[PDB]
């Protein structure tokens, strides 16, 4: 993956998408802008230009399943790798995430190791 | 959980 793709970290804490975006400097990805939730997410992602989605599942206004069904459903996004981040592994949200096309799921808290393996197993996969 | 995200490819 080019060192310059654009990330969007999604969740409705402060903190974690603080979080989130000092790991993803520390592998070397600098190019980072932050949402609250999914509203604000797809508002943010209509000005174009992102490469890859970190999106938390429980989120007010719309959660991040619904955020991921939403991007997969578009013709000019439905391509974009989404990481979803949850505070639970549920077998039954996991199954839910694969039927909505996600491209990894990992449970926090995760270190920069672990962000990075996730990341590369997508990179991978993709082709990126 | 860890055999269901390893299966998948998670
Ligand atoms: F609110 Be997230 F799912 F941890
Ligand atoms: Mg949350």
């Amino acid at each position: 993956a080019d060192k310059e793709l654009k990330f969007l970290v999604v969740d409705d804490f402060s903190t974690m998408r603080r979080i989130v975006r000092n790991l993803l400097k520390e592998l070397g990805f600098n190019n980072v802008e932050e949402a609250e939730d999914g509203v604000d997410a797809l508002n943010k992602l209509q000005a174009g230009g992102f490469g890859f989605i970190i999106s938390d599942w429980n989120m007010p206004n719309m959660d991040g399943l619904e955020l991921l069904k939403t991007i997969r459903a578009d013709s000019a996004m439905s391509a974009l790798p989404v990481l979803m981040v949850t505070a639970e592994a549920k077998k039954e949200n996991i199954i839910a995430a694969a039927q909505a096309g996600a491209s990894g799921y990992v449970v926090k808290p995760f270190t920069a190791a672990t962000l990075e393996e996730k990341l590369n197993k997508i990179f991978e996969k993709l082709g990126m | 959980v860890d055999d269901l995200l390893d299966s998948l490819g998670f």
